């Protein structure tokens, strides 16, 4: 991805040999920057609504003629708007993004009838998985605000048209916008962005209201639709070793009809439960989480104990074999993330919008058994453990039990 | 008895040539014949019945 | 313009096919086999799926545990799936972990233990799978759809097989199945992503050279199905969403109407209330359904097999008093493929498909799946230029002629699951397959 | 006729100096003799509403405008059945006769008409 | 919605002669109702015609 | 639109019912009115004469015609009652309109007791008018010639329909061609079916439309003048006047209402800016 | 007649030795000739249900009993329209002809009849 600048907008493109191009606008407008709860989700859903030059209806009918597709999502850091089309149709897509950022008519009926109902279905689909809920709850406990804001719009706190219009006034500005073009000729994209995004406001960098503060605690989301448990450990100094530790501890199987050779995978033997360790770097803080879902609260409780033990055991000693297995699983995870268009866009988006240089999968550091065990030791000896239980919460573990 | 993927036995009723044009055409011949006799019967009925309104034999005399 | 698919053969008749992409760092290698559940009879139905479980249960060298460790140490993963006509076993890895992954795949296919102890253990796991598919409503609907459309025929059988067979499958019949079916002339070794073709051919010569050849080598994707107009109703008043599939007999992979059926399918298209753009789609059915809240979703499909296919639509709806309208309007849109479609809809669908067929291939696993599917169904990878030409050859006259012989006034296979009291009987549904005004 | 039609034709007239010079005074007298202001109505209260497009435009009115319209209709119905006219503050003054509904119906119709056009597009 | 359901007049006919939900096991003795309707129609047609010629 | 369209058929059925009932007396106007009105069917091309003989049941109006008119006159009121019920069921979906032309969904009253008791006033006013004619002037609305028995030989001085059919008779006379005149006369009733289309107003009804109210006044008075011209002799200058009034009648539907309703739309919009 | 009535009279007969000796054999032949078992019905499936009391009793059936009743009614309807009789396991055996509904309807009726009595109480 050759990083450049076109009319004040950071543009990164990588040419390829495929008939398919992906163009993504990455906006610094994720939920950590959200003025009011849920506004970044609503703004994401308000992309490709009526603009002054082109109605939502006309856009969709013309997109069907190009056979293009549209993908949008919100993270804690970004809003990502991606289009996938044939290479030759690049100018149309650039101009479409320009219309969205410059000329969206944010109309009250779109919010009531189109945008908010779709945002609500989006969230309900995600929450069907109790593990999603548990990991969301864990961020809320760990960070409270900023990273602790909900990503998604909720019913209890309604977003108004004035909320969304104000946020868009901040976000849709040259200072908060990065363009990422996969299989796009880099010189051609710079020329097009340079003409189309010239009259976009300059604006100012959106910032998190307040510094990131870490907290421990418990969340007990009582649902009737499945059971899950997250054990998170907030990290004050995000370090790349936690990727290796996440992949080492593992949890999912690398093979059909198997349990797996990872410590966390082996904690689920004899139970219909699954586990996944994940590490979330947010630049200024991190979260190391272990999420366990299952149908039995008794089995979840059983696995949860084994999971925290596994982490303690790792803090004791890692073998050389296990450290190499961690390097391999971690390099692979890095590679596939840079391939997947959704995650790819945000990776270069972070490089462009912040200044965090991307770590190429081929440059992923190999951590010795000493470095891995040291990282696990810090986590086992955390002052601020977070536990989010979802489901039959009376039957799930508590932080002080773990 | 228990599995719902084991279709009950329909072999006593199934025709082997069920997807053929000849198969459909036969049933439409029966439907068509019935429509044809209904049309010819309606026409005869209407014509004979409505003729009551034409000049009666005593008037034509 | 994508890089050329290179293809080589071995002496036994194993095909090697590759598409390199120097922009990615991962690679998907695997074995596509032209064999699946359809190759079983009634007594060993379930064997192919049973084997898939045992393939990962240990080989003559590596035990179950060693197998797990070896893959964990590679860094990527292995995956497998068995369908009616196709079995796949693949490995996604790093660029330079490809020789390891080819070696593991060659081992689990050729040299699997199939130990009585493991057969007995999986026999319970698979028995539990029988009572948990019940939740995957789309799969329940499609399995009943095949069972009824191809009543008492091999394509009508499920992949899991009956409970009875699961309890009686022996290592003997497992071994017999994979010896008869997993032959070199039925197999394709595929690599996509960061693979060198010449390197992959060498790995094939090293690991897959002692594969049996079949006695009578037919070409790849070589097959008589007699479709039954019929219905299965699985009424369940406690479910909130109705799931309905309606299909007619469709087209095989090598039909001359293959592209015509895809265009017709694209004219109806898909719809999902949860997606923001779906209320603005051009499809008439989409507009009717969204304006009247008739459905949560619908998905047109055109499934092909070697010698038949199913063409139809899958609908989901919570609108339980207007299922009649949903089915009525759907079938009246199908009628219009016979009576009313013109260059307006046909050229719009062609535009959408020319991109769609290329867009689908957006990662190494998708590319490998495309090379493998095309090689095992058509015997070759069809270039995008050829595909663009075949789509361009579809006219409105072709669509009308196809719909008049395939849809118009034809029997349907119909499956309803859930609160389907409002779904009318077979005759009233089938009467919507024609229009009295035409 | 569509509100779109009426609004476009009106704009052609209002552009032409000659046309506006002769039409605007007539239109003002017409409105005075029409007498809907003497029942406390605003012009837009009179537009036929039993149409999909109009039902959608009315649903998009802000709640305040919608509550006030309901009251004007009820009040006018009471004047009609009593054979009385509005007096005092119930009479709509020319400055209060605002086109509160026109922008909503124009947006509804814009989409409806674009949908009709796009349903007839021909790939070239 | 289908016209036969949406239009109030068509819907009344629809409710009695088309979508009307019937038991699936009526035997031939449930056919006398429609025979009585047929007799009534024949009597109206023949009776009105006789009235045109009767004194 | 549906209750209105069924209403137009009710009106055609009422005309046929009343025409057949008038023949039943078999006085001079009965016979000669039946003759001239039934002969209009002879204008139907090719089969017209055959249809007339079929309707009469013979070669002129006579006993067969009278007996069939009795049977149909007895029947037609029942058909009329069914269509009257149909137009009410059709109306029930929208409810009654009201004099302001706006929705009444905001402010409804039960039919009973309010409109039950308001209907009694006009029932008693009607019964007073009924009483004055039936008891004090029972023959004011009739023709003396209908007290002479039908005589196929003697032709009455002037053969006219009953007063309520007179406007349609004037329209027929206006067109010189036989078939032309019949078409015009039927068109004069069927053209009511196009009012939903030719009225281009964005507003329902005339309460607030001064120009439409003037046009409606002229339309109604023209319809009354056509009635009067239906019973004058075919003499100057009533021949030309009948033609001018007929043009005015049709031009209301085809030209004036579409134009006036278009212009009023623009005046409402500009006038209230 | 009410189920309560039928059950009470039946209990009077079953008490009397003489009466039961002559009535029970008749009742058993009656049931054999009735032939409802040959359509796979249980006796209680035949009781008229279009009454408030019976609708309430049916709503109180345990879910399994209720699902099984629905199947017996559907199956019997299919035998009726086909002019066939049950064979094999579809025939109701005498031991399967259980009074699954009688306790529910007796409780519903007990309350309904007590309510009627108590609506007519006179303070003494
Ligand atoms: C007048 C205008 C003409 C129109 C004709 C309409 C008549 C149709 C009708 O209702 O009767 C046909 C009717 C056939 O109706 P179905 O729908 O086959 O069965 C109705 C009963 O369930 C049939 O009862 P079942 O299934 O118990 O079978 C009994 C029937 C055999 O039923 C038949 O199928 C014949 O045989 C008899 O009862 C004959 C009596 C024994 C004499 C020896 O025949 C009878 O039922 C006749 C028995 C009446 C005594
Ligand atoms: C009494 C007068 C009867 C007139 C019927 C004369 C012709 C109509 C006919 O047979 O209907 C067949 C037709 C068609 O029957 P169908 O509905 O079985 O056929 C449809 C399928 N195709 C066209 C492929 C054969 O029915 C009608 O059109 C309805 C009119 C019947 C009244
Ligand atoms: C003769 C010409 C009559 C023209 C009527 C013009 C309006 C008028 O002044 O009427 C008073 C009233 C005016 O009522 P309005 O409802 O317009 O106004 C009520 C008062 N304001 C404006 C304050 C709300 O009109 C009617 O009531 C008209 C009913 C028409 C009936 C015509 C019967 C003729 C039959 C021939 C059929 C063919
Ligand atoms: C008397 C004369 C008989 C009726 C003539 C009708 C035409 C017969 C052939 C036409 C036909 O079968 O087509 C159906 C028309 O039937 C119909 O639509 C009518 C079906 C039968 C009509 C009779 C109804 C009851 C008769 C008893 C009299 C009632 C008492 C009142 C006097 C279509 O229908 P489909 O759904 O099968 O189409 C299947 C797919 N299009
Ligand atoms: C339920 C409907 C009807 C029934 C059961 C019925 C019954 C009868 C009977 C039994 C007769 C004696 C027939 C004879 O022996 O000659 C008769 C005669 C007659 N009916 Fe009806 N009728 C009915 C409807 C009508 C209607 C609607 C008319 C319309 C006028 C009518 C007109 C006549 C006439 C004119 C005669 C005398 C001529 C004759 O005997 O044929 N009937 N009717
Ligand atoms: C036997 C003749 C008729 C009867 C008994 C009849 C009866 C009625 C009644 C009771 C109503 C509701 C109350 C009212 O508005 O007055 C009504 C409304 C109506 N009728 Fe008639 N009617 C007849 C003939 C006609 C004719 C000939 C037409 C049209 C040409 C017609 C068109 C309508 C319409 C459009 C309405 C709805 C009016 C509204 O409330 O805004 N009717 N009729
Ligand atoms: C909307 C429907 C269209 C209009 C309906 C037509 C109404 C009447 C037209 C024909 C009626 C008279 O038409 C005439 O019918 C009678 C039968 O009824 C026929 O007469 C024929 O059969 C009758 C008895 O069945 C014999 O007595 C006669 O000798 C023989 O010629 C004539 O050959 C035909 O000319
Ligand atoms: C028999 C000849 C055919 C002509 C019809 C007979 C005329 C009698 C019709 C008028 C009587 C009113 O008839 C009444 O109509 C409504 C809708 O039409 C029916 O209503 C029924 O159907 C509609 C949809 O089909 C549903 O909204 C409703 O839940 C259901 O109850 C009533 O069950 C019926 O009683």
């Amino acid at each position: 991805f050759s990083t450049a600048e076109a009319a004040g907008v950071k543009v990164a493109a990588q040419d390829g040999q495929s008939p398919i191009s992906d163009l993504s606008v990455v906006l610094r407008g994720g939920s950590r920057y959200a003025t009011v709860p849920g506004v970044s989700h609503i703004l994401e859903k308000f992309a490709f609504q009526n603009t002054v030059p082109k109605s939502a209806l006309r856009f969709v009918r013309e997109l069907e003629l190009f056979g293009g597709k549209l993908y949008t999502h919100t993270t804690r850091e970004h809003i990502v708007l991606r289009t996938q089309f044939l290479k030759q149709d690049l100018p149309y897509f650039v101009d479409a993004f320009a219309n969205v950022l410059k000329e969206t008519k944010f109309q009250q009926f779109e919010l009531t009838e189109r945008v908010a109902p779709v945002a609500e279905l989006d969230l309900l689909k995600r929450e069907s998985d109790p593990a999603f809920t548990a990991l969301e709850a864990a961020h809320e406990v760990a960070f409270r605000t900023g990273l602790g804001n909900s990503v998604y719009a909720q019913g209890y706190s309604p977003v108004t048209l004035e909320d969304v219009k104000e946020f868009a006034r901040q976000v849709y500005a040259k200072q908060n916008v990065a363009v990422v073009g996969n299989n796009v000729v880099p010189a051609d994209l710079q020329q097009l962005v340079g003409t189309a995004f010239a009259d976009l406001q300059e604006g100012s960098k959106v910032t998190q209201a307040g510094t990131t503060t870490l907290h421990g605690g418990e969340a007990r989301v009582r649902t009737s639709t499945g059971n899950a448990l997250t054990i998170a450990l907030p990290i004050a100094e995000p370090k790349p070793v936690y990727h290796a530790l996440a992949s080492f501890l593992g949890g999912p199987a690398s093979m059909p009809w198997s349990v797996g050779a990872s410590p966390l995978a082996q904690a689920t033997v004899g139970t219909h439960t699954s586990v996944k360790a994940t590490y979330h770097n947010y630049g200024d803080a991190g979260l190391f989480a272990i999420t366990i879902k299952g149908d039995s609260p008794a089995e979840i409780s059983q696995v949860a104990h084994k999971a925290v033990q596994a982490l303690k055991d790792t803090g004791a000693e890692v073998t050389e074999e296990q450290a190499a297995r961690a390097y391999a699983k971690s390099k692979f995870a890095a590679a596939e993330a840079f391939e997947n268009p959704d995650s790819s866009a945000s990776v270069i988006g972070m490089e462009l919008l912040s200044g965090v240089s991307r770590i190429a999968p081929e440059n992923v550091q190999k951590f010795t058994p000493a470095e891995l065990s040291e990282a696990a030791a810090q986590l086992s000896a955390s002052a601020k453990p977070v536990v989010a239980a979802v489901g039959q919460v009376h039957a799930l573990p508590f932080a002080d039990e773990l | 008895g228990k599995s719902t993927y084991k279709i009950p036995d329909f072999t006593p009723y199934l025709k082997k040539d069920r997807n053929t044009d000849a198969n459909r055409l036969f049933s439409y011949f029966m439907i068509g014949s019935f429509g044809m006799l209904s049309a010819a019967g309606a026409k005869a009925t209407v014509q004979d019945f409505l003729s009551n309104m034409s000049a009666s034999a005593d008037v034509l005399a | 313009v994508s890089p050329k698919t290179r293809t080589s053969n071995l002496k036994n008749g194993l095909t090697i096919a590759s598409e390199s992409n120097p922009l990615v760092q991962t690679a998907t290698v695997g074995v596509w086999i032209d064999a699946g559940s359809r190759n079983e009879n009634a007594y060993n139905n379930g064997t192919a799926h049973f084997f898939e479980h045992l393939a990962f249960k240990g080989t003559d060298k590596r035990s179950q545990h060693q197998l797990e460790l070896d893959i964990e140490n590679m860094g990527g993963h292995l995956n497998a799936y068995t369908s009616r006509e196709s079995t796949v076993y693949y490995a996604k890895s790093f660029k330079d972990d490809v020789p390891k992954s080819v070696e593991i795949l060659a081992d689990i296919l050729q040299h699997s233990k199939l130990a009585e102890s493991a057969i007995d253990r999986e026999r319970e796991v698979i028995t539990r799978e029988l009572e948990e598919v019940n939740k995957q409503y789309e799969e329940v609907v499609f399995d009943h759809l095949h069972a009824t459309a191809f009543m008492n025929q091999p394509l009508g059988r499920t992949i899991l097989g009956p409970r009875e067979n699961i309890q009686t499958i022996t290592n003997t019949e497992l071994r017999k199945f994979i010896t008869e079916n997993y032959t070199a002339d039925r197999m394709v070794l595929v690599g996509a992503g960061a693979v060198d073709h010449d390197a992959l051919v060498e790995l094939a010569e090293k690991y897959f050279s002692h594969l049996p050849s079949s006695q009578s080598p037919v070409p790849l994707g070589t097959p008589i199905p007699n479709f039954v107009g019929s219905e299965v109703r699985l009424r369940d008043d406690t479910m909130p969403v109705a799931h309905i599939a309606i299909a007619v007999e469709g087209v095989s992979w090598t039909s001359e109407d293959y592209y015509t059926a895809l265009v017709a399918q694209a004219i109806i298209g898909n719809y999902d209330r949860a997606v923001g753009t779906s209320r603005h789609q051009g499809s008439r059915l989409s507009n009717i359904v969204s304006e009247n809240n008739l459905a949560n979703s619908f998905q047109s499909f055109s499934t092909s097999y070697s010698d038949t296919g199913l063409w139809g639509i899958y609908l989901t709806s919570e609108n339980t008093t207007q299922i009649d309208d949903l089915v009525h309007f759907t079938l009246k849109e199908w009628n219009r493929l016979s009576t009313s479609v013109s260059n307006l809809q046909v050229e719009r669908a062609k535009s959408q498909l020319k991109a769609g067929l290329l867009l689908s291939l957006d990662g190494t696993t998708y590319v490998a799946e495309d090379i493998g599917r095309q090689l095992t169904t058509l015997g070759r990878r069809v270039t995008p230029a050829e595909v663009e030409a075949k789509l361009e050859a579809v006219t409105e006259h072709d669509v009308r002629a196809w719909a008049q012989k395939t849809l118009y006034d034809k029997d349907i296979a119909l499956v309803g699951l859930g609160p389907i009291e409002g779904l009318y009987d077979y005759n009233r549904i089938r009467n919507d397959m024609s229009m009295m005004r035409w | 006729a569509s509100i779109t039609s009426v609004v476009k034709t009106s704009e052609l007239i209002l552009k032409s100096p000659l046309l506006s010079k002769i039409v605007v005074p007539l239109a003002k007298t017409y409105v005075k003799f029409s007498g809907y202001r003497q029942l406390g109505f605003k012009m837009n209260d009179l537009i036929i509403e039993e149409t999909p497009n109009m039902q959608l435009a009315l649903r998009r009115l802000p709640p305040t405008e919608s509550y006030d319209r309901v009251y004007r209709l009820i009040r006018a119905t009471q004047f009609s059945l009593s054979h009385k006219l509005a007096t005092g503050n119930d009479i709509t003054k020319p400055e209060e006769d605002d086109h509160y509904l026109i922008p909503y119906i124009l947006d509804v119709e814009a989409e409806a008409f674009e949908k009709d056009a796009l349903d007839n597009l021909e790939v070239v | 919605m289908a016209l036969r359901k949406k239009n109030s007049l068509l819907n009344m006919a629809n409710s009695y002669v088309l979508d009307s939900p019937q038991p699936s096991n009526l035997n031939y003795f449930w056919n006398f109702g429609s025979l009585l309707a047929l007799c009534l129609v024949i009597q109206l047609a023949t009776g009105i015609t006789l009235a045109m010629h009767y004194t | 639109v549906l209750p209105w369209s069924i209403g137009v058929i009710i009106f055609l059925l009422l005309i046929i019912t009343a025409f057949m009932g008038y023949v039943l007396v078999f006085g001079q106007m009965s016979l000669w009115g039946a003759t001239v009105i039934c002969n209009l069917v002879s204008a139907i091309p090719w089969l017209g004469e055959d249809i007339v003989h079929f309707l009469w049941g013979g070669f002129s109006v006579g006993n067969p015609t009278l007996q069939r008119f009795f049977a149909l006159h007895y029947l037609m009121p029942f058909v009329l009652a069914v269509f009257a019920l149909l137009h009410l069921i059709a109306l029930h979906t929208a409810g009654s309109s009201n004099p302001l032309g706006i929705t009444s969904n905001v402010d409804k009253l039960s039919m009973h007791p309010y409109y039950s008791f308001k209907d009694l006033i006009t029932v008693f006013a009607f019964l007073l008018m009924f009483t004055l004619f039936v008891f004090f002037s029972p023959d004011k609305l009739g023709h003396p010639d209908n007290y002479i028995p039908a005589n196929p030989m003697v032709t009455p001085a002037s053969i006219v329909p009953e007063w309520y059919l007179l406007p349609f008779y004037a329209i027929l006379r206006a067109i010189p061609d036989k078939l032309g005149g019949v078409i015009a006369m039927v068109a004069a009733i069927l053209i009511l079916l196009i009012l939903p289309i030719v009225d281009r107003s964005i507003i329902r009804g005339n309460a607030f439309k001064p120009i439409s109210k003037l046009l409606f006044g002229f339309f109604i008075c023209n319809f009354l003048l056509l009635g009067v011209l239906g019973q004058v002799h075919i003499e100057p200058p009533f021949i030309v006047l009948g033609q001018i009034c007929t043009i005015f009648y049709f031009s209301y539907f085809l030209i004036l209402l579409p134009m006036v309703s278009t212009i009023e739309n623009i005046f409402f919009y500009i006038g209230s800016l």
